[PDB]
């Protein structure tokens, strides 16, 4: 599937619900990362600076807070190609030296999807739109 | 009396922020961010020279938009984190180190941007409360200006 | 006037006051009940949409088109090219009727009383005066709204 | 037109993607998608949009056109449970189309299929049945009098 | 400007919007919150009443005095002699402060947004603009309120 | 000043005969009745009102005076349960009176008797104790600094 | 001191680990932790606790001391929304400390940092901001007058 | 008396009656309103904490210290070494005031009426008489509470 | 992390919530064991006497009831070293002949943690305190 204009509007609205104003953000982010480290425990070694050993800590919660903020920024720009790429480029820098495998990006991709679906319900979750647009976002993060 | 950002002030700031923040598009965020910077740059001539890397002199540049989005994202995360000070402190430390090792960026600039926000907000937000907004903004900046020059 | 921050303020206050479903019709009927109370002579200008009976389907259809126009125009406040093209379109529809410009001023007053009356004490009267002038300017091309 | 329950659903699903809080930007993204699609199904109708500069669907003039169309659709939908006012609203819309020489009734059917194809990509749990029940009546009334 | 009838209406609408008990303080706090949001620069003209802290007993007393002023002026709207004497009295207290008359224009905007937002949709902005002018003209003497 | 329960009673009986819905005419009617009374009790205080043209109590200058006086008493009463503000409100009124030479404290005690004599005639089930308990402290705050 | 909402949070979090249903045993476990910690940050203050046998922090006398201190803290916290009574409660506490020669104001700051360090290990979702807002005022008032 | 089972019963009944937040202040004020109703002459012994006005912050601070003392002492009921050391501490504070021991007996009666009045019909009066005697004994060292 | 005095008070209170008075005990115990046998099905062979094949049976539920009672006893003694060890020694006996691997003890440790966290919420779950104190408890069970 392609992350077209329509798919982008969809992802935006679904994300707005899932992410929300602020009260459910801690739990949303928790659910996502509990899934990442469960499916790929080896990934923890990369977060030694932000207590990747215990995602219940404030240090990691702050990290989870930045990651979600990252997705929010990209999703919020899915309709402004020019600015989206500049941003995806920034995120690319923040990771460029960490050796993130295409497999891990896919894992975090699935974590995020299960998290949004868990947030808005399997009843409305648009799988195709989400998969095509998140990959557009990860691709940018990995240079391409 | 006390300048402390209270629990009630936090609820108020988040309300002022929500009824002005766009959950789905950046058009609304950019406008507010850019507006603040234009205001800072016109009150602190020097400041512009700190955003060379993000094209500070080209407020409508593709890269300065990206920067404004990041500034607003960072402020959004903090305001929301006013409800959970533990994590907030961590988030505020990470923002600190991001503003450190950048000469020029001082507690002086933050006091200037505070004033900029105090001028921009009433124009965009409804029912804006400057005092409550101000107390929590400062609470927020104080964690960001930890290891900075006056 | 009507700088970017005021347009955003206006889009937000408008969305809240306009509401959804039948609430738009209520707002619509209040806007016009005020326009005619403020200027009783303006009612006769609307015989083509049976203004003699505001509950008639002919006039309610008119009320709906007018507020739908306020909405689409306000929604474009952030895109000049689209906004002006649509204001010119509206100008094209109002011009042949040789309407006295003062009525657009009455309209503005009625709209402010209606949005603020619905929105509450945080209504930004100045922002609305500035931005309405912009709308009126586009529809009448009259510098009276300069 | 259609029932109170059917309309309730349509109005609710529509407001989900269209409302006063939805930036005009996304409004013309849906608009371009809709009309681009109408053009692929009926290429001969694209010419009909020459006065609104359809040669450049990114032009202020065309963007305004689609904003204007989605705005009419919005009025129709939000008036489904007001049969009287909608009959009036649709007669007006009808007059605005008949005047456009070249407008074939069949072109309105194509639009019908386009909406039923695009909306599901946009709306959560799109109800093709409730929409068909409400859209069709609107469609017939707006294209009433077209050859 | 501000004929006998417009006065009867503004008196009616003001009383309703003004209210009783603490509702007056609330009305007053909204009014001043709006005056200062419309023009942040105007806040420093009130350091004599601790405007830097709006919940301060000194600034709340000022709030009460002002709405108390609006209430007595509006009540005397139907008696020129009494009304003009008080307007003169108020002018007398403000003159030595050498205030920019434009601030009275902002004040009026905020008053309309506050009474309008409280009274609701049937607020008569035209009536209030005309009558508030009589007041401003009386306090400032600035013919900008002619 | 006075207890919450006492002030509430006073604030209620007051609002009964004074509020935004009460015309200016009935205000100065109460205004003149009070001042006539004050003058009978203390004939020597009347000249203190020459600027507001006390010579003619039916004059605009005097009408506007009793109206602002009653307005001042109204703020006092309505702020009885907001001590902090009332202290600031009365401190302001005090100063405004201390500036006028010739003003004696006894004149304020007199005004109190006038209010306790005149009000019952205007209020339903006037409570003299709750009033005395709320008026005295109020009158004392406004007469602070007077000889 | 601090706001009703801020205090509400503190009082609630405190009661979570301290209340009439909490055995004195755990009360002196928190006490020993607190004072052991104060001693590491300010070794020179340990001597100040000689009359309560601080040489043996497991002694009935010292256990009783900490129980007594946590009990005072409990009173302060539970009185945050009673500014009058707390001013009084803190003045008394202040008198009980000034009398102890050797007590430096700075020692109270150290205690402040100790509480802010230990409480989070004990309380669920510890709110360092609401506590700082309430504790600091209490702290300044109890150490008011110390050199 | 006051065997281990009674101390546990007492800790439990006390926790329930003492409650949290402002409920402790209510209990506190009831305890003392009874003490002074039972022995009006005991009030004069508390001029140092303005007992002449029980709503005064001086007396409420005293009420708080006294019930906080009952709580900490009751919480130590299960640890002799800690309990006695603290009772001796309290004795050290009450001794210099040369207080008639009979007042401690009045205190006990007031405390029972207050805990039971708050706790309900399952109040164990015997257990409280036994354990209170232990508290009184420690504070006064008087064998009257033997 | 160390199972210090503070960590012990924490674990006690969190456990009290999670374990509770009695009404939620059946579900609490179920959640825990469904997790154990899911992650390590081979572990079932050790519970053939108490129907480890079907944890919906009363027989196993009774078993799950004893295990939780075991943890409750230990947690309740985390502040009485002397008595805690005597108890940990008893439990050690009850297992000494069953050949419980250090890996299984870790699995049951995680089951219990997920169960408590699921019981009181990720929002308050103190990961470090729980991990350090449960290991203190397992160590005792395995002699040391
Ligand atoms: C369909 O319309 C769109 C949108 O344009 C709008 O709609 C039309 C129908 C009209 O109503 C327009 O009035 C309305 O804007 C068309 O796309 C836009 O097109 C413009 C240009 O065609 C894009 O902006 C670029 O254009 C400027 C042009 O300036 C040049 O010419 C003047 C004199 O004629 C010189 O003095 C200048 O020095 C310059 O050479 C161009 O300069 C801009 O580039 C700047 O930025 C670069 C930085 O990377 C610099 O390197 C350059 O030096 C320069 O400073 C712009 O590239 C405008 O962005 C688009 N809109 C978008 C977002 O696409 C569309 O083309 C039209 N369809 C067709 C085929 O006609
Ligand atoms: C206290 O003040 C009040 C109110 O006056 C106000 O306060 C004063 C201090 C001044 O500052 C005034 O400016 C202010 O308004 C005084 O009572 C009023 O007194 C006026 C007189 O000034 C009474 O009105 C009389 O005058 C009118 C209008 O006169 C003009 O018009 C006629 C043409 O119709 C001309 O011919 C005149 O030359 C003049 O320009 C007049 O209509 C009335 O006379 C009618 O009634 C008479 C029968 O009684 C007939 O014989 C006449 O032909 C005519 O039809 C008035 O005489 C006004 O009614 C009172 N108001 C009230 C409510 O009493 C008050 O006198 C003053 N006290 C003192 C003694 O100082
Ligand atoms: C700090 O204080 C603590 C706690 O003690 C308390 O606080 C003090 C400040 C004082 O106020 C004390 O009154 C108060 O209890 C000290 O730890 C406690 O210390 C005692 C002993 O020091 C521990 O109990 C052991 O002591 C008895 C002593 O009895 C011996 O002496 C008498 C004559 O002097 C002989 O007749 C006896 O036959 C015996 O030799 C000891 O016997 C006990 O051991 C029994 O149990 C064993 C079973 O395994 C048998 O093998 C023995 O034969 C015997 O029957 C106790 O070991 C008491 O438990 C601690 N409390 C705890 C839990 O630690 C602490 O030492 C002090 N700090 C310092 C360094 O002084
Ligand atoms: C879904 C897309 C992702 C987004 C939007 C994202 C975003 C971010 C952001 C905003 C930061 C903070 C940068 C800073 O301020 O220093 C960050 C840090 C980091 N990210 Fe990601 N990330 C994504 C995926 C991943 C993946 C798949 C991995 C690898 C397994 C990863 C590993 C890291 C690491 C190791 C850090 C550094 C944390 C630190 O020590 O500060 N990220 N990421
Ligand atoms: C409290 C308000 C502020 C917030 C929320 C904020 C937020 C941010 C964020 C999120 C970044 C990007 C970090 C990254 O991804 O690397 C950033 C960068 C930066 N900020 Fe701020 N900032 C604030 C105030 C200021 C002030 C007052 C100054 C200066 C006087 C300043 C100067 C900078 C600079 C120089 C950068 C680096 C820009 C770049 O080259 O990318 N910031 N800020
Ligand atoms: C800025 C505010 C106004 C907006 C947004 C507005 C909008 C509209 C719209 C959308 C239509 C229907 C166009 C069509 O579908 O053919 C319309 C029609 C009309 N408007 Fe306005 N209008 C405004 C102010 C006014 C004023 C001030 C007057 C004058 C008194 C006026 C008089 C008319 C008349 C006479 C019609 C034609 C009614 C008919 O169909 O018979 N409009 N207006
Ligand atoms: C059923 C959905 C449709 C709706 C709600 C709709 C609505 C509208 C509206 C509101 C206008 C502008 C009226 C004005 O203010 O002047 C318009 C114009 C127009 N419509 Fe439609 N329309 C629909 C379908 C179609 C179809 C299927 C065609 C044919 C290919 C069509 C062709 C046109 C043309 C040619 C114009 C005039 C454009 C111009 O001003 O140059 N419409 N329509
Ligand atoms: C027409 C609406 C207004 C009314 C009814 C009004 C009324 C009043 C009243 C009753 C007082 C108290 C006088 C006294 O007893 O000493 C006052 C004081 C004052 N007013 Fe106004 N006012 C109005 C507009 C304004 C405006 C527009 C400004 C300027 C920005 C202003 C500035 C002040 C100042 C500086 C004071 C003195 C405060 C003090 O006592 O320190 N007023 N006004
Ligand atoms: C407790 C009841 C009283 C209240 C609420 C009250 C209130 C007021 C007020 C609001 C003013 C006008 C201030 C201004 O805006 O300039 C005023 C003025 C004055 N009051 Fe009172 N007052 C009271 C009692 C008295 C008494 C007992 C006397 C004494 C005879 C008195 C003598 C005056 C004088 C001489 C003026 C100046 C009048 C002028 O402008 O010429 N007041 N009072
Ligand atoms: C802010 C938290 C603190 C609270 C709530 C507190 C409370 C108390 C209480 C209730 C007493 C017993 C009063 C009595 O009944 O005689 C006490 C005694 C004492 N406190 Fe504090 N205190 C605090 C901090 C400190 C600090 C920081 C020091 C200094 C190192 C200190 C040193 C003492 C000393 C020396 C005694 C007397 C011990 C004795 O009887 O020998 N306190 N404190
Ligand atoms: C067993 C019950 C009692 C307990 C738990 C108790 C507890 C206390 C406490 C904690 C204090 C404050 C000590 C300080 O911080 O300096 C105190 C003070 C005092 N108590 Fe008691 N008390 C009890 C019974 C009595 C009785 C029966 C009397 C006698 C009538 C009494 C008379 C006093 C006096 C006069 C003070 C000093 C008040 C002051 O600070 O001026 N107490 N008591
Ligand atoms: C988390 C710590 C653990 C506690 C507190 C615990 C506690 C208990 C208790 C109280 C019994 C019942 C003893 C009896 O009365 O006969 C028991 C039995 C048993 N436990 Fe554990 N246990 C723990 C971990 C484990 C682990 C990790 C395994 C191995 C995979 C295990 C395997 C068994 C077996 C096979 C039985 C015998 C059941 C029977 O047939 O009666 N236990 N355990
Ligand atoms: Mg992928
Ligand atoms: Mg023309
Ligand atoms: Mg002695
Ligand atoms: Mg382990």
């Amino acid at each position: 599937s392609e992350c077209g204009p329509l798919q982008r509007l969809k992802v935006k609205r679904q994300w707005a619900e899932a992410y929300g104003s602020g009260n459910g953000r801690e739990e949303f982010g928790h659910f996502i990362w509990a899934n990442v480290f469960k499916v790929a425990p080896s990934a923890r070694d990369m977060f030694k600076r932000v207590r990747g050993d215990n995602i219940y800590t404030p240090a990691f919660r702050a990290h989870a807070t930045r990651v979600l903020g990252g997705l929010d920024m990209c999703v919020a720009l899915l309709d402004d190609e020019s600015v989206l790429n500049t941003q995806l480029a920034h995120l690319a820098s923040q990771h460029s030296s960490r050796g993130v495998s295409a497999e891990q990006y896919n894992v975090v991709e699935h974590a995020v999807m299960m998290g949004v679906e868990h947030e808005i319900g399997q009843n409305v979750f648009d799988k195709d739109a989400w998969q095509a647009c998140l990959d557009v976002i990860t691709s940018g993060i990995q240079g391409n | 009396s006390s300048n402390s950002c209270t629990t009630e002030d936090r609820r108020e700031m988040q309300l002022m922020w929500a009824n002005v923040w766009s959950a789905q598009f950046t058009g609304r965020r950019l406008a507010i961010a850019q507006a603040v910077f234009k205001d800072l740059f016109a009150h602190v001539p020097d400041a512009v020279g700190l955003f060379d890397r993000v094209h500070g002199t080209e407020i409508d540049s593709s890269e300065f938009k990206a920067h404004c989005i990041r500034v607003v994202n960072g402020l959004d995360s903090a305001i929301g984190l006013l409800s959970d000070p533990s994590t907030l402190n961590e988030q505020l430390s990470h923002l600190a180190t991001q503003h450190q090792e950048r000469a020029g960026v001082t507690k002086g600039g933050f006091s200037a941007i505070a004033q900029s926000f105090l001028r921009v907000m009433p124009q965009v937000a409804s029912c804006f409360n400057p005092d409550a907004w101000s107390r929590c903004f400062n609470r927020i900046t104080n964690g960001m200006t930890e290891g900075l020059a006056e | 006037d009507c700088n970017i921050l005021q347009r955003l303020k206006v889009k937000m206050q408008w969305a809240k006051a306009y509401g959804f479903g039948t609430e738009r019709a209520k707002f619509g009927n209040s806007l016009w009940t005020s326009i005619f109370n403020y200027a009783p002579d303006a009612r006769d200008l609307f015989k083509s949409v049976k203004s003699e009976d505001m509950r008639s389907p002919q006039f309610k259809a008119h009320i709906a088109r007018v507020i739908g126009g306020l909405d689409r125009v306000i929604s474009m406040f952030d895109n000049e090219d689209a906004l002006n093209a649509d204001l010119e379109h509206l100008k094209s529809q109002h011009d042949p009727r040789g309407l006295d410009a003062l009525n657009f001023v009455v309209f503005g007053k009625a709209l402010f009383a209606t949005v603020g009356g619905q929105f509450g004490v945080c209504f930004d009267l100045p922002a609305w005066e500035s931005c309405y002038k912009v709308i009126a300017m586009g529809i009448t091309g009259n510098d009276m709204f300069s | 037109f259609c029932s109170e329950a059917d309309a309730t659903i349509v109005i609710k699903q529509w407001n989900q993607i269209y409302n006063a809080g939805i930036g005009a930007k996304s409004r013309w993204t849906m608009g371009n998608e809709i009309f681009s699609s109408l053009f692929k199904l009926k290429p001969e109708s694209e010419v009909l949009f020459n006065n609104v500069n359809v040669a450049n669907m990114s032009s202020g003039a065309f963007h305004a056109h689609t904003v204007r169309v989605l705005s009419g659709l919005d009025m129709g939908i939000n008036y489904l449970n007001d049969a009287g006012t909608l009959t009036s609203l649709t007669a007006h819309l009808a007059a605005q189309h008949v005047a456009r020489t070249g407008l074939k009734a069949v072109y309105f059917d194509a639009m019908g299929k386009v909406l039923m194809t695009v909306l599901p990509s946009l709306i959560d749990n799109f109800n093709p049945d409730a929409w068909r029940n409400c859209l069709l009546p609107l469609k017939n009334a707006i294209a009433k009098g077209l050859p």
